[PDB]
C-alpha cells in the first residue's frame, strides 16, 4: 500500500493533499454512519507529526463549526509536508491545537480520534505517547482510529508496548494485515474501508485478500440438475483408532454435507461401527489391526480403496506411534490422489515426502502441529504467513493453518478467513474441516478454491448456532452447514 | 447532516 | 438480621418506630404490585403481640379509609413497645380490632394479613393459634404473610406442627434461610425483599446468599477471541461400568455443553464405545478390565491419563464394590489435580483422603450420599447447611449437596441455589452436573465458582424445558444448557 | 396542612420523624417513577436548615449505596431538630455533606434535588441562596423539588424575587394552593401527591380542591331514556348587539352541545339571523331595538320570554352603554329565575341588584371584568381567591373568575379548574362556557355544580383539539364538547 | 393509586 | 429495584 | 459501496 500510495502521487499524479483530505472526510462519514448526527458531540483529536496525523488534522477542520466541540493535542515533534500543510489550514479555519496532554482533559470531550501513529509506526511506544493511549484505553470513551489503532504493527497485527483500543477503525485502499491478524483485529474494533482515490486497478494487485462472501458465492460448485451421485465426487477417509473413534464421523460427514455424493471411511473395526450407527449414509469399511491402529500391514488394503475415489483425507484420531509413521508415510509415497493430510498425519508426517509427490496435497495443521512439523516454538509459526508461504512453496501444497483468523496460501496467494467465533475451539471442529475441504475438492474444486471454500462456510456454520457459541459442538456444526450454504446465495 | 442539506 | 437491626438503632440511630413503619408500608406496597388496585378488597389482619404484629398494626392503618373494610384480630397475650404503640395509632385512627376469631369471620374477607409470627417464633404452634392457622390454610382467600409464614421456623425452613400457607410474603432487608429451604420456601409463595432502611454495608455483611443471575454473569468466563481448544481447558472423565454404560456420556456432554475445549473419557471396554457413537466429539479411552469394573490394575493408565488435563471428574456409573473401593483411593490419594468427586465415588470414599490432598476437590452428593458419607440418617443431613459447612472446612473441599435448594459451602462462604423443577428428579440428571463442574474449573473457575454457576446454570437449563417438566430427561436437559448461557446475558 | 401536620402529631400521636420518613421515601419512589432505575445517576441534593432541608436528608440517605454519588450541600444557618436527626443519620450512614456552594459543582451531578424551603418560605429569597438557585434553573439538569420548588409561596402561587424551575415536584397530602395557581403552577413541573401517613379525615377537611375527573363525572346528570325535551331544560340567551352578532351563537350551541333541550336566543334584528343560518336548531327571536342594542323597551318582552325557561344567561356582545346598562340591571332585578352574567352584562352590573334577588346567579368574569366589577387593579385580583371568596359571600352568588387555572366559588366552598391550553385565549371562547354553564343549571345541577362541570369539560374541550392549540377556535371548541363528555365516562 | 395522587 | 429485590 | 467495504 505504502506502494500503491506512491505509485497514485508519483506516476499517476493525484496530489498528495488530495489522497489526505479524501482520507480525512472518510473518516468523518464513517463517524457519521457509526454515531447518527454528529453536532451533539465534542471532539478530541490527537495528532502526531505523520501522515496520520495530518489525517487527523484533516478531520479535525473538517469539524469546525459542525460540532459542538473540536480539540486538536499534537503530540510530535515536527510534521511532515502534508500534516504540516493541514495543520496551517486547521488553524487558520479556527481550530483550537494544544501540545500539552493533561489527564483530565478526556473528561471534557465524548469522542477521541486517534490519529497518532499509523502504518509509520517503528518500534515500541513509550514515554507519553503510550501514558496517553493507556489514559485513552482508560477512559470509555468512544475511540475512532485513522488507518490502524496507534500501536498496532500493520504488517503483523503484533501490539508494540501498548496500543489504542478502537470501537471504530477507518482505512484507505485495503485492509491491512494487522487489521486481520490477532491482536490488532481485536484493538479495531468495527472496520471500514473507504476508497479514497486510488486506481481500481493498483487496488487490486495486492496479493494478499481477505476471504469474502462474493468470492466464495463465486467459487461454489455448480449442482447441474442431470446428475447423479459420481457427478459429486467421491471421498475416502483413512481415520479413527481405537483410542479416537470419533474423528472418523465428523470428517466423513464434513464431506457428505457440502454436497459430495460419496464417502467411504476406513476405519480400525469394531470402531468403524460407530459411524453409521450415527449416520447410515456413510460407508464405513472395518480394517482389520493387530493393536487398534493402522500400520503397514493395512497398506495395500488402504491403496485399493484408494483406486475407485477421487481425493483422500488421512489423519484425524490416527494417533502417533512407529507403526501409524511407518504406514502413513508408505501411503502418501504410494498414493496418485489429491491427499488432505490433518491432526496426526501431520504429526508423524516426513516432509521428503511431500516434495516427491506429483499428486497435490493439502495441509490442515493448527499452529501446534506447524510448530512440530518445522520445529519451530508455537509462537514462531502463529500468524506467521511468510513462513506459511515458503511452507507451501517448497512443498508444492496449499497449507491451511487454523487459528482465530486463519490463512490459506499456496505459497503465490495468500488468503485470510475471519469468519468463526469461540465455539469451534473444542475437539471434532478440526475433523468437519478436514471432510469440507476433501468434499470440495472431489467435487472439482482445485486444493486452493477447496480450502477457500471450506474455512469460510465452517466459520459461517458457527456465526448460525442459535444459542451461546460456548456450547456449540462438532455435531451441531455439521447441521449448519447447508444453513451456512443456503445463505451465501 | 455533513455532507448534505436537502 | 435480628444482628442488623439491633446495629441500625443501637449504633447507626434509626429509631426502630421508623423501621417498623417502613416494614408495614412495604407490606402495602408489595399487596398493590400483586393485588393492582386495593380499594376494592377488604383485609382480615391477624396480629401478635410481637413486632411481627406491630408491624401488621402499621399495615392495618394504612388500610383505613382506602380500603373497602379493614379488620385486625389481635391474638397476642401482650404487646412489645413498637406492638402496643402502632396498636395505638390504629385505634386512634379508628380501625376495629377484636379478640376473638369466630371461624366464620372468614367469610367478610377477601385478604388475610398473617403478621401472628416472624423469627421470633419458638417452638411448635399449638391451641388457637393452629386452629387459626388451619381455618386460614383452609379459606381459599387470599394470604400475604408479613416476614415469614408463621410457623415456618426462619432458620431451617421447617414446619413448627404448623404453618400459614402464603401466596405472597414480604420480608425486610434480606431473604431468610426458611424462606430458601423447604418446606419454607413452598409456603412462602411469591417472595418480596423490601429495603426498610438499613444501612446497604450490613445488608451485604451477611454470609449466606442465594444465588443470582447477575451472580452468574459476572462469573462466566471470557471467550477471547483469539483463543483455541486449550484456552478453555481439558477435563479427563473417570465412569461408567459394565452396568452403567450411560453415565459418562452425559458428564462428558456436561463438561463440553459449558464451552470446554476438550473432554476425555475413561471407560471400561466395551462401553466405553457407546458415548462416541451418541457424540463423536467426545474422546472415549477403552479400559481393559477383567471384570467390567475399574480396579487398582487401571490405576496407572489412570493417572498417566489426567497427566494431560486440568480436572478430573470421576464416579458416575463407576459401581461400588472392594475393588472399586482400592482403585477411587488409591487415585485420589495419587492424583495431584482438582477432582470433582460423585455418585459411586463418594459412596467408597475414605475422607482421610480428602484431608491428605493438596490439590482441591469439589463433592458433589445428593442427601443418600451424604447421609452414608458422614453415617448419619438423611433426616439429619437434608438441608443441613452447618453440617455441609463443617464437612467442607474439615476436609478443604466444596461440598455441593444437591437437593430442590442446593447448598455450595466451602466452609466460610455459603450459597444456596433455587433453580430448577422436578425434571431433574432422575437418573441422569446428576451426572450432567458433574460434567458442567468440572468444565468449569477447566475453564480457570475456581472449585467454588465452578460449582455456583453449574448448579445455577443446570437449574436453570430445566426451567428452559418447553413441555411439561416431568417428561425431561439428561439429553434434553445437555441441549437446553447453551440457551440457559445465552440467557444469563 | 401545617394544620393536619400539627394534628397528626400532636393529637393521632404520629411521631414527627415518622412522617418526615415517609415524606422522604415518596420522594425516592416518586423519582425512580419518573427515571427508571436511578442507580446510573449522580444526586446533588440542597438542603436548608428547615424541616424541608430534613427531608432532603431523608432523601439523601436513601439513595446512599443505591446510586452512583451522592452529595448534599447545607445551605441552612441552624437546624430544626428532625432536620438534625435525619442529618446525624445521613453522617453516620457514611454520606458526604458540605456547606460550601461551587457554581461548578453541577458540572459532576446529573439530579438536583432541591429541598432549601418548603411551606416555610417568609419573605424574598436573596443573596447565596438566590445565586444557587439561579444556578440551577441555568444548568440543566433535572430537578426534583420537595414539597414545593423552593421560592414558591405555597399560599399565593407567588414568586418571592426568585424560585427553583421543577421537572417534578413531590407534595405531601394534598396540593398546595402555590401548585395550582401561576407562576408556582408552571415551575412545579410534573406534581406528585405523595400520602406520608395523614389520617384520610384530615386531608378530606380541606376546603379547597382541584376539579378532577372524577368529581366531573360524578355531578354530570343523568339522561333517563324515557325523556323529552323539556326533561332536559330550557335556557334563554340575552346577547348580542350590531357590533357583536357572533357571541349569542356560540353561548347558545354551548348550552346544546352540554346537552340542553330547548336554547332560545333573543339578539336585535336582523343580527338574530345569523345565529339560525349557522345552527338552525337554535331559535333565535328578533328584538326590534332603536339603534341595534338591547334597552328598556326590551325589558318587557325580555321578561316575558324569560317565563317558559328554567335559566337565563345574558351578556354576551350585548355593548357597554347607558342604554344597556339601564336593561341589564332594570332586568335581573325582576327576573326571578336563575341568572349566568357574563361579559357586558358584568360590565354594566350595579352590585347591590345581586343582594336584592331571591334567585341565583353565576358571574363569569376575566380579570380585567373582576377589576371594574370591585373597582379593583388586575394584579390585586388575578388569582386572589379570599378577594373571589368575599365577592360571593356578600353578594350570594358564585363566581368563576376565569384564567389558566379557574377558581370557582360559593363563598364556602372554592375550587380551581387546571384543565385547558392556551387555546382558549382568544374571543368566543367565553362565550361558549356561559352557554355550557346555563344548559347545566337547565338540566337541574345546582350553580355550583353546573359550574364546576362546565369550568372543567370547557378545558378538557381544548385539549382534545388535534392540531395546534393555538389555532383553536370557540367554533372547534364546540365541536369537541361530546369528545370531552364521552371521554370523562 | 395507594402512594399517589397524580 | 430501590424498594424491592425480587 | 462506493465510498466503504465493510
Ligand atoms: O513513510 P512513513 O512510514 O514514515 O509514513 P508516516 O510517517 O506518514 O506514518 P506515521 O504517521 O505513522 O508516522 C509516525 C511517525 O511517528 C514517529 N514514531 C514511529 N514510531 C514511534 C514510536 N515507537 N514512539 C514515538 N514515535 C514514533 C516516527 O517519526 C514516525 O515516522
Ligand atoms: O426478638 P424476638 O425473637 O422476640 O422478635 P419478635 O418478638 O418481635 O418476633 P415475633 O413477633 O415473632 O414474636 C412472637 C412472640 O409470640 C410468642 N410465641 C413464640 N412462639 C410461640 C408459639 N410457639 N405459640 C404461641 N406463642 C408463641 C412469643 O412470646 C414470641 O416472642
Ligand atoms: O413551621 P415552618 O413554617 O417554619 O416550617 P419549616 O421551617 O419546616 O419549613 P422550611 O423548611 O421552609 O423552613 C425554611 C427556613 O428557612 C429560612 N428562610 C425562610 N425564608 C427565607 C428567605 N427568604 N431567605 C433565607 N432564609 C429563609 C427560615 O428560617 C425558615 O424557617
Ligand atoms: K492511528
Ligand atoms: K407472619
Ligand atoms: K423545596
Amino acid at each position: 500500500m505504502k506502494e500503491i500510495d506512491e505509485l497514485t502521487i508519483k506516476e499517476y499524479g493525484v496530489d498528495s493533499r488530495i489522497l489526505m483530505e479524501r482520507a480525512g472526510i472518510s473518516v468523518v462519514l464513517a463517524m457519521e454512519e457509526e454515531l447518527g448526527n454528529l453536532s451533539d458531540y465534542r471532539f478530541l483529536v490527537l495528532c502526531g507529526g505523520g501522515n496520520n496525523g495530518g489525517d487527523g488534522f484533516v478531520v479535525a477542520r473538517n469539524l469546525l463549526g459542525v460540532v459542538k466541540d473540536v480539540l486538536v493535542v499534537f503530540l510530535g515533534k515536527k510534521k511532515t509536508p502534508d500534516c504540516e500543510y493541514n495543520y496551517g489550514l486547521y488553524k487558520k479555519f479556527g481550530g483550537k491545537v494544544v501540545e500539552q496532554f493533561e489527564p483530565s482533559i478526556l473528561n471534557e470531550f465524548d469522542v477521541v480520534v486517534d490519529a497518532i501513529f499509523g502504518t509509520g509506526l517503528r518500534g515500541e511506544i513509550t514515554g507519553e505517547y503510550a501514558e496517553i493511549i493507556n489514559l485513552v484505553n482508560k477512559s470509555g470513551k468512544v475511540v475512532v482510529s485513522v488507518d490502524v489503532p496507534s500501536g498496532i504493527d500493520s504488517n503483523t497485527g503484533k501490539v508494540l508496548r501498548t496500543a489504542v483500543k478502537a470501537d471504530l477503525t477507518v482505512t484507505f485502499g485495503v485492509p491491512k494485515i494487522g487489521h486481520i491478524l490477532f491482536p490488532g483485529r481485536d484493538l479495531t474494533g468495527k472496520l471500514k474501508v473507504a476508497n479514497i482515490g486510488h486506481p481500481v486497478h493498483l487496488i487490486n494487485s495486492i496479493n494478499r485478500y481477505v476471504i469474502t462472501r462474493e468470492m466464495v458465492r463465486s467459487l461454489l460448485p455448480e449442482r447441474p440438475r442431470d446428475s447423479h451421485k459420481g457427478t459429486y465426487g467421491k471421498v475416502l477417509i483413512i481415520a479413527g483408532s481405537r483410542l479416537y473413534s470419533g474423528a472418523p464421523v465428523l470428517s466423513g460427514m464434513g464431506s457428505l454435507k457440502v454436497g459430495t455424493g460419496l464417502v467411504k471411511l476406513a476405519v480400525p473395526f469394531p470402531q468403524n461401527l460407530i459411524a453409521t450407527s450415527r449416520f447410515p449414509e456413510l460407508i464405513s469399511v472395518p480394517i482389520d489391526t493387530e493393536k487398534g491402529f493402522f500400520s503397514l500391514q493395512n497398506l495395500q488394503e488402504c491403496l485399493e480403496l484408494s483406486k475407485d475415489v477421487d481425493v483422500v483425507a488421512i489423519g484425524p484420531g490416527l494417533g502417533n506411534n512407529e507403526h501409524v509413521r511407518e504406514f502413513v508415510n508408505e501411503f502418501l509415497k504410494t498414493l496418485e490422489k489429491p491427499a488432505v493430510i490433518d491432526a496426526d498425519a501431520i504429526n508423524v508426517l516426513d516432509t521428503s515426502v511431500l516434495k516427491e509427490r506429483k499428486s497435490p496435497a493439502v495441509l490442515t495443521p493448527h499452529p501446534g502441529e506447524m510448530a512440530r512439523l518445522v520445529k519451530k516454538t508455537v509462537g514462531d509459526v502463529k500468524y506467521n504467513y511468510e513462513l506459511a508461504e515458503e511452507f507451501a512453496k517448497e512443498n508444492d501444497c496449499v497449507l491451511v493453518l487454523k487459528s482465530a483468523t486463519t490463512i490459506v496460501t499456496d505459497g503465490e496467494k495468500t488468503l485470510f478467513n475471519i469468519t468463526g467465533n469461540t465455539g469451534l475451539s473444542k475437539g471434532g471442529s478440526g475433523d468437519v474441516l478436514t471432510g469440507m475441504i476433501a468434499g470440495f475438492i472431489a467435487q472439482g474444486l482445485s486444493p486452493l478454491e477447496a480450502s477457500t471454500v471450506s474455512v469460510y462456510l465452517h466459520g459461517f456454520a458457527a456465526e448460525l448456532f442459535e444459542q451461546d457459541e460456548r456450547g456449540l459442538t462438532a455435531s451441531e456444526l455439521l447441521r449448519l452447514i447447508p444453513e451456512a450454504i443456503r445463505r451465501l446465495k | 447532516a455533513w455532507l448534505f442539506e436537502a
